[PDB]
């Protein structure tokens, strides 16, 4: 194919091929938890193209209409119109309830993939300075995006939904000073309304997707921009990075983990039901079921409104209502997640220009703090669904109360007890390992009886044969024997017989000078790191 | 260094990548091929392991294709004829396309993980701050445009230009005013069964206006699909959505869900119209957004040990008492009438009302007692609100008294 | 390079030549606009920009003070106040542009009374990029492609493309859900808009034995009831079409008539004002191949009258119906001229001869206009003899002629 | 009438121009759908094509 013309106008006409040299040739670490923010970067686009596809078969309309659609179990039945559409897309449309499913299944894990991002740069340190701006605008996507789903799933005006709605519009109006004004601006009126399934429609659809995808789109530039963080390791330093190229094998790497997270999610859309509305009616304010609860992604709100008392103030003509302390939890913990940089840097003093990260044990307070905060959020979360768990698992309602209100103490504290003394145990592992060798399981017995375990060490040795300790280095240090290799098969063919004898003792030649030389290399940089340290 | 047409003429295609490479200050420290024995019987053991999942790639495809085209689709209820049909189309649909899909990325990933080369690439990084000279130029370029404006020696023409900037801003979002509503002007027009539209009213306000006001029951009915020589047509014209209710008809340890049902609104009993189409505006009231009330009848046991509250006795008629089924915390439905232990429990934050102690909350969030509504019997012996409620129903707010 | 020793040594007009000079920029010239140490002029300038501010912050207070305290809510035509409702929106865009016009007038006559005058030359760095930018990205791209040796392999890239395109056509499958037969009735029994398709109108269900009247519209709106639990509108004893007859119409007039069914009549001495028919009889009236325009002719232009080939027999009288969709894409034929007897399309000027079986005469149109079979009943009103013998609207490939 | 004039150029394509229409309104014009997608057009899709391209 005639590629040279198309490249010569191209590059006549725009100067290009500095500028994409420049990014074909750029570098990206490949540790495996680098791919967390890709699945979320995936799922979100399939959220919006089954997203757009909803959108050619949804009326988002509070109007009512008997219904007279396909689900006959519902035919006759007085519902608005969003709630009529979304039947229409899931039994009148062909593979309409797929792509509906496909889209709520992307949704819960866009969310849950930005969480475990989150706790990957959280507990690594990648937030640490110059990447600041990158945390506090990830701390608004995670929020944006909870926010998102809520107004999603509120569409389709089902029962369910519609209580979740109603719970919205308590907690807004009872904001003191002006809870009843900002209800009355929001909602265009009392609740239910005209306008508020158009107004959460054009939020969900046009709105939020945009804040959403401009931040997406400057947090991946600044992650291009501000080279990625890696691991400490043999060579790298804080002025490299040491990985793979964009072209070939960074590109292809990333088109196909793609594939796998789209078949995924068009697997779940088949072979699991989510939802389902059509067994929920549709919505009356007069109804309620016993397994209410929130989408998962907001069951710690759910929580927090469980655990929280009955303490309310009267002043004694103005009222504060109990859920008032429920919003300001929220606003400390939104609050302390957004400005935990600052928190860290107030209270370590560190403020480096930081391009390598932690292994999570050596940073114990910070695991102790995440895993506390992973223990109050679990237990808000089963707060939020604790009649179901109750209902499950044969434990009463208000003992699951009590459970929340005195887990939210006692749980984070004692997480962060057996955290920290984990981690230290940890790095204490390591240290023996760097102190005395690899504890090879062989014990031999000497000639007075001594049963001593035979050590590798990795290092140099003393005349009396005990190694000389090596100093740390923030890397992972192997524990057994068959990290470094003792473990390796030396046969070579298919599962049903072997090669010729020449093929491979020829191909076990070429793979030892291949360790070898990787070896070398890495050796030699690590060398050329310490001169340009003088 | 530059480099003339006749030296880079010179050079073999891997020593320009190699200069290629290290003009970004990139060096590939290490690169190796993977199967460098000439006809290795392991690389063509690799290349069948990738056209398997290639091989699923196109069935799962074509079986895509096929189920998405050719299989029943549409629905089919309980006890139909091609019932099972129908419930796999959907997953059918999903184990086709995640064959497809799914084996297409495992043959990408294998493909990487075995026959393209293995490196490692060094870059070195170029962060920190600026490189000093573009830090002075810079900020020399940037005070010269502001000095060289002038404007920081006029204070006058800065002052006012400020305040235009600050005042046209706030004529671009003024007209967000439109979306601002004072939550106590009532809504349009007289009063109607579900309120005026503030959060002081209901439809039970209705009885101030002189209205009767029964308490009505909900029957569910749906709409009648007729069907005649112009056409199929759904219709409600002789369907009551709301009956009224007489005392007789709870047993004790008995709740209902009654709505107000004013007397113009009725179609029912012995005065029953075949052609009085009422069935949009008892939905109407169905639908008011604090309009459901619990209407419990109590064992005589119970009503023996039952606690009245400050201006509230006489409300309940004989055993009967009817309570705000609007929850007290965030107003959801208190619809769970535990019947022996006589407490009504909501299934959204767990609070637990006492029946017993005038709805006193119990447990849970909440705070305040179960509004009340006084009612009583007619000339014709059906329920009637013989009153409004005496409290602000549903949540809290800040405007309101206790 | 620099090195901090020689770029102490520099003033800021040093280190602002070296800026540009470093961005490929040169200031080639640049002159200061008031140099006098007193210059009136400059007090004249400044005197100028402050007037259009002054009178930008005039211009918001009055569109917040309109916004705000003007009354604003609709008034009729009997109201006190018309004037004051009118003026509201005039004043809020008079008071906007007074403040955002004034802004950027004030904004422009700074630029151009108090900062300099600047002549400023950037050298291209356009066409091709280097040669050795060009060789290199090249080498480095048939190196991707050599090493990564899948041109070796046929089989494994053909198989590649056979998967991924199965696999792209598995993403857009799902269009097809939103494809639908046109020719699917719609799919119910048939009502007075048809079927759904485009074969059928209302007026098919002559063909099903029903008795369906020429109804004239009468336009009546819903009426309000208020009472002492509330207000409603209502159209209970309220119809939207009537039946009509023969007298009703001069000598050279035109009515549109919709399919009105006997089933939705509710009128004459039938009338019940429980009965509700206004929906069903909207329903007629918003068919899109329903609308007829029923024209009585004078007699000695009746006269004149050229009929069709199987059509002689569908008038009565001086009476004949055509189909007021237009033939060519579909708008009203609303348009009779009473003296020529042309029918108009209002939407691209054609014009049919109505004393010539619907013939156009001009514009765009090449289909003459169907014609309805009608006739009156025994009671003395009129009804639809049959179903037009042909599609009507616009042509479509499917429809024959 | 817009709407309807645009309808009718479409049907009045071959060979495509029924199914084409069917396509688009989701029906016979006026169609229960016709608005809505015309709605998601103008304020989400076509601007998304403008902002990309200006
Ligand atoms: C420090 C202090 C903090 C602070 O004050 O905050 C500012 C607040 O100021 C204004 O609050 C006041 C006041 O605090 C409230 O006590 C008052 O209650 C509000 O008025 C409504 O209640 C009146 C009655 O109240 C008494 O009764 C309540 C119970 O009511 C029921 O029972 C009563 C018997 O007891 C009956 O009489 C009553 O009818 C009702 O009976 C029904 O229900 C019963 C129960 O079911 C049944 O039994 C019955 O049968 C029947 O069915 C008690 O609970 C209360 O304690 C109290 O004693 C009614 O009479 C009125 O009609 C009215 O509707 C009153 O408001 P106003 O009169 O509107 O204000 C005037 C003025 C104020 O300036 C403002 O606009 C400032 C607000 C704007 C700024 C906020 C934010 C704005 C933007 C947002 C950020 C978002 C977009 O505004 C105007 O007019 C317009 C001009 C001024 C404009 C200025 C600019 C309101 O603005 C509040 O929203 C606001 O938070
Ligand atoms: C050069 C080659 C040209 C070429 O072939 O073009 C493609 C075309 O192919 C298909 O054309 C064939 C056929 O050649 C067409 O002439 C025909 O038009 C199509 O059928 C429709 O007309 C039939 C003929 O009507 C007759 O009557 C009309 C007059 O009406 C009166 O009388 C009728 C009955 O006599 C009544 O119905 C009507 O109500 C009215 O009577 C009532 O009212 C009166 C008042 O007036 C009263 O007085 C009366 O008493 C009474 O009450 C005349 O005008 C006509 O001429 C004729 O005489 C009807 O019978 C049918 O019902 C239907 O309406 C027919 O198709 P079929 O039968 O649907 O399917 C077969 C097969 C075809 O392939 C396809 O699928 C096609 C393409 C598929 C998709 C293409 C687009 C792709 C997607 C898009 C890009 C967008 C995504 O499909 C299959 O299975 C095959 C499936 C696999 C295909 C793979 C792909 C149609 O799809 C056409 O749309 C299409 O353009
Ligand atoms: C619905 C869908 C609708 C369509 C969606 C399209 C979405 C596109 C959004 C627009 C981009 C927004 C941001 C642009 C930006 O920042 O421009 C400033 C920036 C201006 O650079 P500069 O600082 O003035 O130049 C000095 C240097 O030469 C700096 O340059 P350099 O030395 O770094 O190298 C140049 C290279 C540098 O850019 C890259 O290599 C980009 C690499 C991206 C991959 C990693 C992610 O850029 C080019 O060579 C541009 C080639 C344009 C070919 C267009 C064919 C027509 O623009 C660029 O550098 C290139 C972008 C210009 C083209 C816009 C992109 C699309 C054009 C084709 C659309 C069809
Ligand atoms: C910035 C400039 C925006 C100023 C907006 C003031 C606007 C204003 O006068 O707001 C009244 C009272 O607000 C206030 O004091 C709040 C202002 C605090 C600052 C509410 O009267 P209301 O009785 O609800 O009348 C409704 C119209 O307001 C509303 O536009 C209209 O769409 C209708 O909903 C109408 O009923
Ligand atoms: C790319 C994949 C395209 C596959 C063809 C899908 C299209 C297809 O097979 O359509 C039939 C007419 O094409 C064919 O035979 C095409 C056969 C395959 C070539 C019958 O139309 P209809 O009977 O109106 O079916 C309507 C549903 O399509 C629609 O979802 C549903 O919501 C209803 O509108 C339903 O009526
Ligand atoms: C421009 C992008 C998007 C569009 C056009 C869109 C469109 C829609 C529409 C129209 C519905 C209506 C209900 C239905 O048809 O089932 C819906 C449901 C939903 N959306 Fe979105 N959406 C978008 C992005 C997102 C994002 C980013 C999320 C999550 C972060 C999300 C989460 C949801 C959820 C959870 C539902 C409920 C699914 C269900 O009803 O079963 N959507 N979406
Ligand atoms: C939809 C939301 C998000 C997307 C699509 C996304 C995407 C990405 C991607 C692809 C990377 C580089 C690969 C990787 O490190 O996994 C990355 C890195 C990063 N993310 Fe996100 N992310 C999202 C949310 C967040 C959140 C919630 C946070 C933290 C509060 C965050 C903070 C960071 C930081 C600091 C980096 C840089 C890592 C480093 O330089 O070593 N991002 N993000
Ligand atoms: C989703 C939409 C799709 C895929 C559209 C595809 C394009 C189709 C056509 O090209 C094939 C297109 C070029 C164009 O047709 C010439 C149409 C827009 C029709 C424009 C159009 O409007 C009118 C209109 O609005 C009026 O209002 C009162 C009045 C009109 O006359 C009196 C017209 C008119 O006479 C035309 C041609
Ligand atoms: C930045 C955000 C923007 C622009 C837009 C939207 C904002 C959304 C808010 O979150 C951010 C919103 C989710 C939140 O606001 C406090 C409230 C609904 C309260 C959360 C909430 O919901 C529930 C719910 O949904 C239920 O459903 C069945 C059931 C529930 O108990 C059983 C609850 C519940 O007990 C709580 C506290
Ligand atoms: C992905 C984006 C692609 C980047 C495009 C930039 C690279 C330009 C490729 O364009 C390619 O340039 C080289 C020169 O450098 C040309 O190569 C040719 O040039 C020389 C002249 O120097 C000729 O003697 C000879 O025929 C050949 O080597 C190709 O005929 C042209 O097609």
């Amino acid at each position: 194919m005639s590629l040279a013309t198309v490249g010569n106008n191209l590059d006549s006409r725009y100067t290009m091929a500095s500028g994409i040299r420049r990014q074909i040739n750029k570098v990206f670490p490949t540790h495996w938890s680098f791919m967390l923010g890709e699945i979320a970067l995936y799922s979100f686009i399939v959220l919006l193209l089954t997203g757009v596809y909803l959108t050619l078969f949804f009326d988002p309309s509070i109007t009512k209409v008997i219904y007279d659609g396909g689900y006959l179990p519902l035919n006759g039945v007085e519902m608005s119109r969003a709630y009529a559409t979304a039947l229409d897309i899931s039994f009148e449309v062909r593979g309409g309830l797929f792509i509906r499913q496909m889209h709520h299944w992307a949704a819960l894990l866009f969310v849950v993939s930005m969480l475990v991002h989150m706790l990957r740069i959280f507990f690594t340190g990648a937030f640490r300075r110059p990447r600041e701006a990158n945390w506090i605008i990830g701390v608004v996507l995670i929020i944006l995006g909870m926010a998102e789903g809520f107004m999603g799933y509120s569409l389709p005006d089902d029962l369910l939904s519609g209580v979740g709605l109603r719970i919205m519009s308590a907690i807004i109006v009872g904001l003191p000073i002006i809870g009843t004004w900002m209800h009355w601006l929001i909602f265009g009126g009392d609740f239910p309304s005209d306008l508020m399934l158009d107004r959460f429609y054009i939020a969900h659809v046009l709105i939020i997707p945009a804040i959403l995808l401009g931040l997406i789109a400057a947090h991946l530039a600044l992650v291009w921009y501000q080279k990625h963080t890696q691991f400490p390791g043999a060579g790298r330093t804080e002025n490299n990075v040491i990985g793979i190229r964009i072209m070939p094998l960074f590109a292809v790497k990333a088109v196909a983990f793609g594939l796998i997270v789209f078949g995924f999610l068009a697997l779940l859309a088949g072979v699991t039901t989510i939802n389902a509305i059509w067994n929920l009616g549709p919505y009356n304010p007069s109804q309620v079921s016993a397994g209410s609860q929130p989408d998962v992604y907001m069951l710690w709100t759910d929580g927090a409104a469980r655990v929280m008392p009955a303490w309310e103030l009267y002043l004694g003509n103005y009222t504060i209502p109990a859920v008032f302390w429920v919003a300001v939890m929220l606003g400390i913990l939104v609050v302390l997640l957004v400005t935990y940089p600052f928190i860290e840097r107030k209270f370590t003093g560190d403020d480096a220009h930081h391009n390598l990260l932690q292994r999570p044990r050596d940073v114990p307070v910070r695991t102790s703090l995440g895993v506390m905060a992973l223990v109050f959020y679990i237990l808000l979360t089963v707060s939020g669904g604790n009649d179901v768990y109750a209902m499950q698992f044969h434990v009463s309602l208000n003992a699951m109360t009590w459970i929340g209100r005195i887990g939210l103490i006692v749980g984070p504290a004692i997480a962060y007890f057996i955290t920290y003394r984990l981690c230290i145990g940890l790095q204490r592992s390591d240290r023996e390992v760097l102190e005395h060798g690899i504890e090879t399981g062989i014990i031999k017995q000497m000639p007075n009886g001594a049963f001593i375990e035979v050590h590798q060490p990795l290092g140099p040795v003393d005349d009396h044969g005990h190694p000389i300790p090596l100093p740390y280095a923030g890397a992972a240090v192997p524990k057994q024997m068959n990290q470094l290799g003792y473990a390796e098969v030396e046969t070579r063919g298919g599962f049903f017989g072997p090669d010729p004898e020449d093929i491979r003792a020829k191909a076990k030649e070429i793979e030892h000078a291949n360790h070898i030389e990787e070896a070398n290399t890495l050796r030699a940089l690590n060398e050329a790191n310490i001169e340009r340290d003088k | 260094k530059q480099y003339t047409t006749q030296e880079l003429n010179a050079m073999s295609n891997e020593d320009l990548a190699r200069l290629g490479t290290e003009l970004d200050d990139v060096t590939i420290a290490y690169r190796k091929e993977r199967f460098p024995i000439a006809n290795d019987p392991a690389e063509k053991r690799a290349a069948r392991a990738v056209t398997f999942w290639l091989v699923l790639g196109i069935i799962g495809g074509l079986g895509f294709l096929a189920t998405y085209i050719f299989w029943p689709w549409e629905y089919k209820a309980h006890g139909d004829e091609g019932l099972l049909a129908y419930t796999l189309y959907t997953p059918m649909l999903g184990i086709t396309s995640g064959l497809c899909i799914l084996s297409l990325g495992f043959a990408v990933v294998l493909y990487v993980k075995k026959f393209i080369p293995e490196e490692i690439a060094v870059q070195r990084r170029h962060d920190g701050p600026s490189e000093e000279v573009d830090r002075r130029t810079i900020v020399a370029l940037l005070n010269d445009s502001w000095q060289t404006s002038t404007l920081g020696r006029r204070k006058l023409i800065m002052g006012l230009a400020g305040g235009g900037a600050v005042l046209a801003g706030l004529t671009i979002i003024a007209p967000m005013g439109g979306m601002i509503k004072n939550p106590w002007n009532p809504k349009e027009g007289p009063m109607d069964v579900q309120g005026d539209g503030t959060l002081w009213t209901s439809g039970w306000t209705l009885v101030e206006n002189d209205v009767k006001v029964y308490l009505g029951r909900d029957t569910a009915a749906i709409a009648e699909s007729h069907t005649d020589a112009t056409g199929e047509h759904w219709s409600t014209t002789g369907v009551s959505r709301l009956v009224r209710m007489r005392p007789e008809d709870l047993a004790a340890a008995s709740m209902e869900t009654v709505f107000p049902l004013p007397a113009e609104m009725v179609n029912d009993g012995a005065e029953y119209d075949p052609a009085k189409d009422v069935y949009e505006h008892q939905m109407h009231s169905v639908h008011g957004p604090r309009n459901a009330v619990m209407l419990i009848r109590l064992r005589t046991a119970d009503a023996e040990k039952v606690i009245e509250r400050e201006g509230q006795e006489s409300f309940h008629y004989g055993d009967y008492y009817a309570y705000s089924k609007i929850c007290t915390h965030i107003g959801c439905p208190t619809s769970l009438y535990e019947a022996q232990t006589n407490r009504i429990l909501c299934p959204c934050h767990q609070s637990q009302f006492d029946a017993l102690h005038y709805g006193k909350p119990v447990f849970g969030p909440a705070a305040r007692a179960l509004p009340q509504l006084p009612i009583t019997v007619d000339e014709e012996g059906y329920l009637i609100a013989a009153g409004n409620f005496i409290e602000p129903l549903g949540p809290a707010f800040w405007e309101r008294k206790s």
